């Protein structure tokens, strides 16, 4: 794997001289219950950026694999979000995206996580200016402070993830902190961790289709909301009807 | 002194003429008569070979009379009489209070409105040192101290939770030299945990449902003898292999109204043991509750929030607000059948804003920490609501609020200080607070597949296993949840998994199931719950952290059973992967993923096979890891499974439930054993 | 507007009986006012509450009322009435104003008698008929009524015999296939072609309903297929903007 | 289509001179198998009445012997379905598939309209189902078993049908009549995944007959009428079939 590899070694590149060798036969919800929440949500997310107020949003890979990613990064982009928190694959993926236009089909995943590791970090692939869009690219250049925390199925990781899951509890507590409204967008895992963490007193929006995820939006349902549709539909809608001024 | 006296009632007047229990839906007029008569006729029969008969009269217009094991109960001198829950029964009542005095009884009557119906929902020990109670169904829970004061005897509740056994004699028989004779299906998990606290294992018997349904609890008991209407084999030889001898007599047409044999006597010559009087374990808390009750139905939330939990309520005044728009208010005496049954209900109310009576206000009370990261017994969990504590008379606010945790008291220069703290933030020295006083709050496969693939990979486990081979199992915690855990820990036992890969959770709710009966506060007993609480698995990981380990917990005797159990029984390696929502974590987690890919990887070396149980994070990162010409069952609800892509040869995959899937798997391992 | 005063008894506040009538009352257009409440002494005793009900027009306090019988509501001693009957007319329809039956055990008061509903069924019609074996109360659905039978109408003289704890994809994968489907569904309308489009009272359910409207409207439907529900729930929409509750769908199959 | 052809006309077969020019959890599931099953013996022994209503996913699923063992046993006194299910339970047991998928093998590449239309049209030929039984050509199954036992059957037509086979009532108002008149007395109804037969039994059924709901989609969420007499699961119907039996049959055993 990348980061077994050691300086000396020698390493097959491009694709001649490689061939397999297998056997032969081896090889042989509701939608407008949806702009009701929308429209709700938009409106708070709203007067919250204006008061000065603090927004956190939790982001799964399936954002980018819809059309998610555009929007979550005008998002970041024009205020709305004072933190994110995320996993390995939501950063590769937006990277992957913007910098070569595919989601994942394995080499241009791979490629992308060892383009981030040769710089150093994802700051870095910025400064230096191999990434100029999307999503993590937004964040670097309006400082929007990221965690990203490991998993068991992390490929890499790139250097920012942070393989400690007890750091990376502390981390996301410490960025939850003065929350008003967390966002959580298809992120599965990091949705109920950040839960846990978060007192009452703390509007929470979760999008899945999965609805059996919303379900566990246990909470009032005045600080609660959950709505059923794919968070590219969501951030779509969210994004034209808060662009309505 | 050595003579035993029954109360029988002849069935003239017999009949099914209403429905007050599942077992008279649909039987109706459905009663023959004549041969209600030659069956009671058997009973009484063989009884008085045994013992004396008394009778009441029988009366028409109540047919139910000849069950007159709900007369009352007796001990010595003094009868409590019934008190029907319906008003079908309820005059029959006077016909068993005559009989009762015309005997020379002191008869005492409990309050009007308070159900209880007597021995055939009270069972006494038969030497003699306590008395069984349930409730659930028919008696109320608050009648048992009643129980205890009049008869002088230590009373043991029971809480009923199938509506099949609606009273306790249907699934409860004490017996002579301390057996027991009962089904354990019709109990929940805490009433199940006390039964096996107070008889031995050798002395239980347990019974099967086909036993069950047939009344074989409903069992009449004399020295030796049992009656009863049916029994298996199986049960026969139980009984007679530990010195009873077994008497069937046929009564199904009393069986339509819902009793057998135990329901139609009455035993009124019982043992007096005079080292024996009242005691009580029934808890009882009045606290109070305001706001829209009526509206937002908190009234209705909270009250059916205890009786799921297991407790009782009266409420003893409801008043509506001033004006219109005003806010009522209700006080509401709380009754549990024990104190660690009174804490999860409190605990439960605490976080809806119920508040105690001013005079009965105290301060919480606190243990030190005498280990790092580890709480001392029975501390408070907290919530995600804003909380105040009341330490030395004063109410105070607690700083960073938060969910699973524990609340910690420490003194500082400028005053008290009251703080949320998760388990492994805790420091020695520190003050936690325990128990629940002092505490208020501010607010798609088809069946045809399912088959043919349970099949192959049956034929495949026990291929590998005589070969000597290694078989891989991956697994979530819906195994547990869903409730196929007993099925995955024989998998486990009889040699079929050569290591477990896992995460905190699925650890976590095995013990968890195994110590409490509960998942998730979830009852395992019952399907259901009205919410479920955090309680049970939180003292899980503190207590598996007061030991340091899994295996720790095994040699300790506080771990029993379950997956994790035989894995440290049987030497089977497991890994525990860390993840962010990890409440914890358990010692034994590796919460540095570089070490757990690792772990996982090294484990995954020379498999033929994995098993992958519902758990997708930890199934793709085992994929992952894998090289072709390895078999891969995976098993999910969802079809998105899916990524099974290594195609027909090495990779199956079957979307249906997981515990459904071990459950036919283990069936299929069975008829593979048979010649 | 209008006023009546209700009486409800069971075990209220923990079967959660008293709360759903208030939700009853509140979500279908009302109010409500709780004049009193009896306690029981335990926790088996009954309790009683009288609860003050208003409407904005008759209609809504008789699709009150409808739902708070169910639940087993009834009149003061005092207010005891009649049910009014109306007679039918023609076959197979009912006279205006109809109550329309539930699957639940249910008397009728008759000349001061209550009187047993026989073959009772959900989403029928409640005849009345005097026989040489006394007073006949029967469920009929809508199509078996006959000229000359009384019917029930309103809803006083109503009440239920329940037992007391009876009563205790891809998303824009679709732009994608939507922007194809609209470009043929174009040339074809302008080709003079022929669509023809089935539908299921899902189309209603949803917004669907005006939007199907439009495409007949403007020429791009040449045919349409359905059932009994979609014709049913489209009326009903537009007749009273509802689509089911039962009322308003039984008021329009009989219209 | 079949009903159409006329005495006289002349019909291509064999095939020569023919070309064409292009969600409930485990636990869950056994507790109420535990009750239906108790509740269905209770019924048994007491002369009691109990109705099934299936659709055709029972015997596309695999759980036709299952149900044809209960109307067997003597658990089901009336059947009330539609002409799909009919004809596919006649197909599987006259040549093991429905749908033309292999019942032997859970799987086919494409599968065939062959044999089940030549089920409708033998059957047409006999001009009954029961006329199909008394010839030896129908010797197993659900229809098999409800013929041999008397167990009356009704058969909703619906707009789908093919044929439809001579037993299937095309008149829907005579349909509903005959629907409403076995039901008549039922003390409970098994609904076995057929959403819309399900639910024109449900609206001719009063309150206090009990209702067991078992579909594979959620939205058995139509069972309406309280814990107290309508249960609903959510798993696959010949898997429930399957525990039903074997649930059956343990309490056999004393
Ligand atoms: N001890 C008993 N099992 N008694 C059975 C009583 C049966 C009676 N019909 C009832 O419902 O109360």
């Amino acid at each position: 794997i990348l980061r077994d590899l050691k300086a000396g070694e020698q390493v097959i590149v491009d694709v001649l001289g490689i061939r397999t060798i297998r056997k032969t036969e081896s090889r042989e919800s509701s939608e407008r219950r949806v702009e009701l929440v929308v429209e709700q949500v938009a409106w708070e997310l709203r007067k919250i950026r204006d008061a000065g107020g603090k927004v956190v949003v939790t982001a799964g890979p399936v954002v980018i694999h819809t059309g998610g990613g555009e929007h979550l990064s005008r998002l970041i982009r024009e205020g709305y979000v004072q933190a994110l928190l995320g996993g390995n694959a939501i950063a590769v993926h937006d990277i992957e995206q913007n910098m070569m236009g595919t989601s994942l089909g394995h080499r241009h995943h791979l490629k992308v996580i060892n383009t981030i590791r040769r710089h150093g970090s994802i700051a870095k692939g910025v400064e230096s200016g191999i990434i100029r869009s999307g999503v993590m690219y937004e964040c670097v250049r309006n400082q929007i402070p990221f965690v990203l925390a490991g998993s068991i199925r992390d490929d890499g990781p790139l250097p920012d993830t942070q393989m400690d899951l007890i750091k990376a509890q502390e981390e996301y507590a410490k960025h939850l902190e003065g929350a008003e409204m967390i966002l959580m967008l298809s992120s599965m895992l990091h949705s109920i961790g950040v839960g846990n963490m978060t007192p009452a007193g703390v509007k929470m929006v979760c999008v899945d289709i999965n609805p059996a995820v919303t379900k566990l939006s246990d909470r009032g349902s005045i600080e609660s909301v959950g709505v059923v549709t794919d968070v590219g539909l969501f951030l779509s809608l969210l994004t034209q009807q808060l662009d309505k001024l | 002194t050595s003579r035993i006296r029954f109360l029988m009632c002849p069935p003239d007047h017999y009949d099914v003429d209403y429905v007050i229990n599942p077992w008279m839906e649909g039987n109706i007029h459905k009663s023959s008569r004549d041969r209600a008569v030659e069956q009671w006729q058997g009973l009484y029969q063989i009884l008085k070979e045994h013992a004396i008969v008394d009778l009441v009269t029988p009366q028409k217009g109540w047919p139910d009379l000849v069950f007159t094991a709900n007369a009352g109960l007796v001990l010595g001198d003094n009868v409590v009489l019934s008190r029907f829950l319906h008003k079908e029964r309820q005059g029959e009542e006077p016909y068993f209070k005559e009989w009762f005095e015309g005997n020379g009884y002191t008869v005492y009557e409990l309050p009007k409105d308070l159900p209880f119906e007597g021995a055939g929902d009270a069972l006494l020990d038969r030497e003699g040192r306590w008395l069984w109670a349930g409730y659930g169904f028919r008696s109320e829970l608050d009648s048992h101290p009643y129980l205890a004061k009049w008869l002088d005897i230590e009373v043991l509740s029971l809480r009923l939770i199938d509506e099949r056994f609606y009273h306790l004699d249907t699934c409860f028989c004490p017996l002579a030299n301390g057996y027991l004779l009962y089904y354990p299906g019709a109990f929940d998990s805490y009433s199940n945990r006390l039964i096996e606290m107070r008889v031995a294992p050798e002395k239980r018997i347990a019974i099967a449902e086909a036993d069950a349904v047939n009344f074989a609890c409903n069992t009449v008991n004399v020295e030796s003898i049992v009656i009863m209407n049916k029994a298996s084999d199986a049960l026969k030889q139980s009984l007679t292999g530990v010195g009873f001898q077994v008497l069937e007599t046929p009564l199904t047409e009393f069986l339509k109204a819902g009793g057998a044999a135990k329901a139609l006597t009455l035993r009124v010559t019982e043992p007096v043991r005079d080292e024996v009087h009242a005691n009580v374990y029934v808890e009882s808390r009045i606290i109070r509750i305001e706001g829209h009750l009526l509206d937002s139905g908190l009234i209705n939330r909270a009250l059916d929030m205890i009786v799921d939990t297991g407790g009782s309520f009266q409420v003893l005044n409801f008043n509506l607000g001033e004006q219109r728009q005003s806010t009522s208010a209700a006080e509401v005496k709380v009754s549990a059948p024990s104190h660690e049954v009174m804490e999860e209900i409190i605990s439960l109310l605490i976080d809806l804003g119920a508040v105690d009576l001013p005079q009965d206000e105290r301060d919480a009370k606190l243990e030190p920490v005498i280990q790092d990261g580890v709480a001392p017994d029975d501390f408070y969990v907290s919530t995600i609501y804003p909380t105040e504590v009341r330490i030395n008379g004063q109410w105070i606010k607690v700083e960073n609020q938060r969910m699973d945790g524990a609340i910690a008291i420490t003194q500082t220069p400028n005053g008290l200080l009251a703080q949320c703290k998760i388990l492994r933030d805790l420091k020695a020295g520190e003050q936690v607070i325990v128990d629940v006083l002092g505490i208020r709050t501010i607010r798609v496969s088809s069946e045809r597949r399912v088959e043919l693939v349970v099949e192959q990979v049956a034929w495949e486990l026990r291929k590998i296993r005589d070969a000597g081979g290694k078989v891989v199992v991956t697994a979530g915690p819906v195994v547990i949840h869903t409730g196929g855990g007993e099925h995955l820990s024989r998998l486990i036992r009889e040699g079929y998994v050569q290591a477990l890969l896992g995460g905190n959770a699925i650890a976590v709710h095995d013990i968890e199931q195994n110590m409490m009966g509960t998942s998730l506060g979830v009852d395992m007993k019952r399907g259901v719950a009205v919410r479920g609480g955090h309680r049970h698995h939180l003292k899980v990981i503190n207590t598996i952290r007061r030991h340091g380990s899994i295996a720790k917990g095994v040699e300790s005797g506080i771990i029993r059973s379950g997956v994790m159990y035989e894995c440290v029984r049987n030497q089977i390696p497991f890994v525990l992967a860390g993840s962010i929502r990890d409440d914890g974590p358990l010692p034994d987690t590796q919460m540095d993923l570089i070490k757990a890919q690792e772990e996982y990887a090294k484990h995954l070396e020379g498999a033929e096979m994995i098993l992958m149980l519902s758990s997708m994070l930890h199934s793709i990162g085992v994929g992952n890891m894998t090289p072709a010409g390895v078999k891969m069952v995976c098993v999910d609800i969802n079809p998105a499974t899916k990524l099974s892509d290594r195609g027909s040869i090495e990779s199956v995959g079957v979307v249906t439930d997981v515990g459904l899937f071990l459950s036919l798997l283990t069936q299929q391992l069975d008829k593979l054993t048979s010649p | 507007v209008e006023s009546r005063i209700i009486r409800i008894e069971g075990h209220l506040l923990d079967s959660g009986l008293i709360n759903r009538a208030l939700d009853m009352i509140v979500d279908t257009g009302g109010s409500f006012q709780v004049l009193n409440f009896n306690l029981g002494e335990q926790r088996q005793s009954t309790s009683a509450a009288e609860v003050k009900v208003s409407a904005p027009s008759h209609e809504v306090m008789e699709e009150i009322i409808s739902l708070l019988i169910d639940l087993g509501a009834v009149d003061l001693p005092q207010d005891e009435r009649d049910a009014k009957l109306e007679p039918v007319i023609q076959d197979g329809v009912a006279p205006d104003d109809f109550y329309v039956s539930t699957i639940y055990p249910t008397e009728v008061r008759i000349n001061g008698q209550w009187i047993k509903v026989e073959n009772q069924r959900m989403d029928g019609a409640i005849a009345i008929t005097q026989t040489p074996n006394g007073l006949l109360a029967q469920c009929k659905i809508l199509r078996d009524l006959k000229a000359g039978e009384q019917v029930i109408v309103d809803v006083l003289g109503i009440r239920t015999i329940r037992k007391t704890e009876s009563r205790e994809s891809s998303e824009r994968r679709v732009e994608l296939v939507v922007e194809q489907v609209a470009w043929e569904l174009r040339k074809i309308r302008d080709a003079g072609g022929k669509v023809v489009v089935t539908a299921g009272p899902v189309v209603i359910h949803t917004g669907g309903g005006e939007h199907l409207s439009r495409l007949i409207r403007e020429g791009y439907v040449q045919a349409l297929l359905g059932g009994n529900a979609i014709a049913v729930h489209d009326i009903e929409q537009n007749m009273m903007g509802t689509s089911l509750g039962h009322r308003h769908h039984l008021k329009v199959i009989n219209t």
